[PDB]
DNA sequence: GTTTTTAGTTTAT
DNA sequence: TAATAAACTAAAAAC
């Protein structure tokens, strides 16, 4: 649904003072704001965005009456973002020389939502603050701010130059958007420690224990979708009934958990001079494929299919009657089997379905919870027949339990038909008399895998910390496309720009993993001869 | 290219004998196995050429008039009439039609039988790639009483291997077992085997003979040969295969109404005003946002897609427990070393496969299929070779290329207040789950849409009986499950659903 | 060069 | 009404 967002950015003098190697917090927050407004513009949402800057040289806000809330500027009011906003982020907006109270700027940001969402329909109201917490601030408005955020139902997020934990690499490798480093926790001041505690207390009041999860770093925000987290549109449910036989029915609702996004807009082929679509036309002609290319009119072409060497005419009318016809929408259980009999290399389709009970139906929630825990306690899964509607082709799939601490559900993935399999026989590598590696070759590979380890078992409790979670990194083709689309609009004469480095830094493993493997890779290059074949 | 496959069936006395079996005869088992290959080649629009030859019959039919060799069907594309002809030899009634049309139990000489088969490969008008003969017999010593025929059979079999013709033995069950070392050890074509002498076991069921023929009915075909780069200097060559692929309904084809002849289709682009042909340099790409137009060249719409060169860049090694099963995005692929491109790739591939299995780790890679495409993180899961009791390769050795989704591909749903069931309700569902328990196999279900589509084409191509309705094997056996559960459905209902529901 | 596959659209249920 | 899957078109790469 629609949402109203106010971006509260710090442009003070301290935002231009950084640690050697990493960019300034002003330049880091300027790319996080650019990433946010870019997706909001090129996806053409109805979300309205305002921009408040604090730390400027001047003062322009509807709260300045009486030398109050100084050095706070409302650069952009609540309206749909456009290319003029992105150009101001890219060129116009310059760093300030003053310092402003970041809680006073939050009050100005709250004033924009309270006075400009007046009649418009907004399901969510959100404020994102980009600051370094390096300046002093007053704490008298703390209870006034929380009372207004809760009465107006306004969510909050914070973005800082540093992560909310600690840093081990002493000034160390520092790359924007990389995995591992995110500003040294030893390079922060005591004023930043005081401001960070106030940020914690505000987020704990608004959100609770999970309020700490809404405090991010600029470096990690560029390789996540956290800036859009509070304004994502809600998923559509799929009502159906889970049937076991014909006398047992369970009302369920399915959601698509995994679904590839890819591009949103299509490229329209236009004339190079008029730049219009109507100047382009395609005509497809038909002619006899065999001897003598003789054209055929549409009043002489029928539909047919091939049956091996036979050519069988089959009109679309006759095809509609003899077509396979199903009853329709269903989610019927065929049987239950061991989970070991369903290997993940058999998964089919282009989606993953999470099946919950029908909303506000406790009886269906108890019935489905019995199926989930029974399959989990038996280490078994359900082989079901899935059909989206009376039109879609029926599928055979698997529904395995998924038990969490906040919800329980079944996870559906399509399974293959017999016509989808291919029994390609492959030569044995375990019983190989030609390519069996030596003892020194296995030890070099053994040393390489240990050096390139992407996990960390910290605290020695078998707790694996993923050092490179690729599922949390956004698809780089989107922000790369938004970079080029905006670059062409603002600079029509210039060619397309290269890929931003923080994109490459997030698409690469932590710098410690790459440097650790140099010595193991050198021994592998000498132990494993590799050469290209040029003869046939 | 067009591969060639000749089905050679023995017609001796033992082929029509179900020697103490709850199964069909080895002849009926071979005839039904050949029909399945004929049909499956049509389901996938395969262009291979198929032939059916019988030996040991009383009647003969070939170009050189060699006795006791009947060529039922020469090398040609499969069709509806060819499948209908093979159906005339199916079952008990088909055994009578075969013996009345050609006879059986007659003597023969395997040398003359292989000369007729090799002659079918030479008569092809099309160009051929692979030339293979598939022999169906339950006789492991055809000429143990005639050294003059067994010696000429070995010489002709050796001449086929030099010519380039492969011979695969589909040995069937024989009392006491089928002994390949007696005779067919010096006939079958093999050289890739690592001096293991494994080979398939004897076939006693139609399912086993079908899988062994299916394992050799179609040859390997790589989706792409890519470079697996440990770094910039250490590069091996791998082959990407799709062991699973969604078989879809074949698209229609336009015909000429008065002759039922296929019609060529050509699509061109011209300017609307002048009517002249439009070169690729005479048009540009456009994308309108609001009231502003963004114009890019065709070269630039592909340039923004460019990231990595085509191949697999090794990112590291992640334990298998960090790869979630519910993070499926698209069908997985299979990675196998391609020794033909980079020599020494299989040794590094095997060492990586061995150590990834011992440490339970997957090789995370940045995957780029074609040129000018954004990358996607994939996890090469180690996969050990697995053979069943028939020595059929159920699982090939290599790596399972599992696609990993980005943060955009994840979609969140609203959370419930988690309503859990009591142990009394879970116990009743446990008894229901245990009642409807079965053994799942990946080839147990057929596509009802594909089956019915080709059943309709058979009725129109042969013009015999009306199109029958296929039995949807995806529908639950409702009446059987209700009797199987009994009162377990009325139970659990009283524990969950109130009477005011 | 031809054939299978897949990303990118298209258009009806 | 939008959501989405069965159809369809086009381009890359193996054979
Ligand atoms: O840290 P991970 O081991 O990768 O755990 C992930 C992660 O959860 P947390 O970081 O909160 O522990 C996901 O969070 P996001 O991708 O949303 O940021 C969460 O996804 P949900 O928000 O949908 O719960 C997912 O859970 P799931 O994939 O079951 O939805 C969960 O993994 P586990 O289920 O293994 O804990």
């Amino acid at each position: 649904n629609k949402a109203a967002v106010v971006l509260c950015m710090d442009v003070g003098f301290t935002m231009s003072n950084s640690i050697p190697g990493i960019e300034s917090p002003f330049e880091q927050a300027k790319k996080v704001i650019t990433m946010f407004v870019q997706r909001q513009v090129f996806a053409e949402n109805k979300d309205e965005i305002a921009l408040v800057l604090f730390g400027t040289d001047g003062t322009d806000n509807p709260l300045s009456g009486g030398d109050q809330y100084q050095n706070i500027t409302v650069h952009r009011h609540l309206m749909l973002p456009d290319f003029d906003l992105l150009e101001d982020i890219e060129s116009k907006i310059q760093p300030g020389s003053q310092q402003a109270d970041f809680l006073d700027a939050l009050i100005v940001s709250m004033d924009v939502i309270q006075h400009e969402t007046i009649g418009k329909k907004f399901e969510k109201r959100h404020i994102e603050i980009f600051t370094d917490l390096s300046s002093r601030f007053s704490k008298s408005q703390l209870d006034i701010i929380i009372h207004s955020l809760k009465k107006c139902d306004i969510s909050l997020q914070f973005f800082l130059p540093f992560s909310l934990g600690k840093e081990d690499g002493s000034g160390g490798p520092f790359r924007l958007g990389g995995h591992g480093p995110s500003f040294p926790l030893k390079g922060i001041t005591e004023q930043q420690k005081e401001g960070l505690e106030i940020v914690k207390m505000v987020m704990i009041s608004l959100e609770g224990e999970d309020g700490l999860d809404e405090i991010y770093s600029f470096s990690e925000s560029l390789r996540k979708l956290c800036v859009f987290k509070k304004i994502e549109r809600h998923s559509i449910h799929w009502p159906c009934r889970l049937t076991i036989g014909s006398n047992l029915s369970i009302r369920i609702a399915a959601y698509k958990s995994i679904l590839q996004e890819r591009v949103k807009k299509t490229w329209t082929v236009v004339d190079a001079k008029t730049l219009k679509k109507e100047d382009i036309q395609k005509e497809t002609v038909y002619c006899l494929n065999d001897d003598d290319e003789t054209e055929v009119l549409k009043e002489d072409i029928i539909q047919g299919f091939r049956y091996g060497s036979d050519i069988v005419p089959f009109s679309k009318v006759d095809e509609e009657q003899m077509k396979y016809k199903s009853e329709g929408k269903c989610f019927s259980v065929l049987g239950f089997c061991k989970s070991s009999q369903v290997q993940r290399r058999f998964f089919m389709g282009n989606q993953v379905l999470k099946v919950f009970a029908a909303r506000d139906d406790e009886a269906a929630a108890v019935a489905l919870s019995s199926l989930i825990h029974a399959l989990d306690d038996l280490d078994m899964v359900a082989i079901v027949r899935y059909a989206y509607d009376k039109r879609a082709n029926p599928q055979v799939g698997v529904a395995f339990p998924h038990i969490k601490h906040n919800y329980e559900c079944l996870v559906y993935v399509q399974l293959p038909f017999m016509e989808d399999l291919r029994q390609y026989m492959f030569s044995s590598l375990k019983n190989s008399k030609k390519y069996a590696p030596t003892e020194a070759q296995l030890n070099a590979v053994d040393a390489l895998i240990d050096s390139m380890s992407l996990a960390k078992k910290d605290e020695k409790t078998d707790t694996l910390e993923d050092l490179f979670p690729t599922t949390k990194i956004p698809n780089p083709r989107f922000q790369r496309l938004f970079q080029c689309l905006l670059h062409r609009a603002l600079h029509p004469r210039e060619p397309l720009p290269p890929i931003q480095q923080h994109i490459w830094n997030m698409l690469n493993p932590p710098a410690e993993v790459t440097t650790k493997s140099q010595i193991p890779l050198s021994k592998i290059k000498t132990l494993f001869p590799l050469i290209e074949a040029k003869k046939k | 290219g067009r591969d060639s496959l000749i089905f050679l069936v023995d017609a001796s006395k033992a082929m029509f004998e179900s020697q103490s079996e709850d199964e069909l005869t080895p002849f009926d088992m071979s005839i039904q196995c050949i029909q399945s290959v004929y049909i499956s080649k049509i389901i996938s629009s395969d262009r291979d050429l198929l032939a059916v030859v019988f030996y040991g019959t009383e009647k003969d039919k070939n170009s050189v008039n060699f006795k006791n060799i009947y060529v039922l069907q020469e090398l040609d594309n499969p069709g509806a009439k060819r499948i209908l002809e093979l159906d005339q030899f199916k079952g008990q009634q088909g055994q009578k039609r075969f013996q009345d049309m050609m006879g059986h139990g007659s003597d023969y000489s395997l040398s003359e039988v292989l000369w007729v088969c090799a002659n079918l490969f030479s008569d092809v008008q099309f160009k051929m790639s692979h030339k293979r003969i598939m022999l169906f017999t339950n006789e492991d010593n055809p000429h143990g009483n005639d050294s003059a025929k067994a010696s000429r059979a070995r010489t002709k079999a050796g001449d086929l291997r030099d010519t380039g013709i492969f011979l695969d033995l589909m040995h069937l069950k024989k009392p006491g077992g089928f002994d390949i070392s007696l005779f067919y050890r010096d006939i079958i074509s093999i050289a890739e085997d690592e001096d293991l002498r494994v080979h398939f076991e004897e076939s006693s069921k139609l399912e086993d003979l079908l899988r062994k023929v299916r394992a050799k009915e179609t040859r390997k075909r790589a989706l792409s040969r890519l470079k697996l780069k440990l770094n910039k200097d250490i590069v091996i060559s791998v082959g990407i295969y799709n062991l699973v692929q969604k078989a879809l309904k074949p698209p229609p084809i336009k015909l000429y109404r008065e002759t039922n002849e296929p019609v060529k289709t050509k699509t061109r682009t011209f300017n609307t005003s002048t009517g002249g042909l439009l070169l690729p340099s005479d048009t540009k790409r456009s994308q309108i946002y609001g009231s502003r137009q963004i114009i890019l060249e065709k070269e630039e719409t592909e340039e923004l897609k460019r990231f990595d060169d085509p191949g697999l860049m090794l990112m590291g090694f992640k334990p298998l427990v960090l790869l979630k099963k519910h993070h499926y995005l698209r069908p997985s692929l299979f990675v196998y070393p391609e020794e033909s491109l980079v020599i020494g790739s299989s040794t590094l591939f095997s060492a990586l496969l061995i150590k990834c299995l011992e440490k339970e780790v997957a090789a995370l890679c940045r995957y780029t299929p074609r040129r000018n495409i954004p990358p996607y993180f994939v996890a090469l899961v180690p996969q050990e070779e697995e053979l069943d009791d028939q020595k059929i390769q159920v699982t090939p050795p290599g790596f399972q290329l599992v696609f990993l989704p980005f943060a955009d591909d994840k979609r969140k749903m609203p959370f419930t207040e988690k309503i859990m069931a009591t142990p009394e309700q879970v116990g009743k569902m446990k008894a229901i789950v245990e009642k409807l328990r079965f053994t799942y196999r990946s080839d147990s279900f057929e596509n009802p849409v594909l089956q019915q589509h080709f059943r309709n084409l058979e009725a129109l191509a042969l013009d015999l009986m009306e199109p029958e309705q296929a039995v949807d094997l995806t529908l639950p056996k409702v009446e059987a499950m209700n009797k199987r559960l009994g009162s377990l459905v009325d139970e659990f209902k009283e524990l969950v659903y109130p009477p005011d529901y």
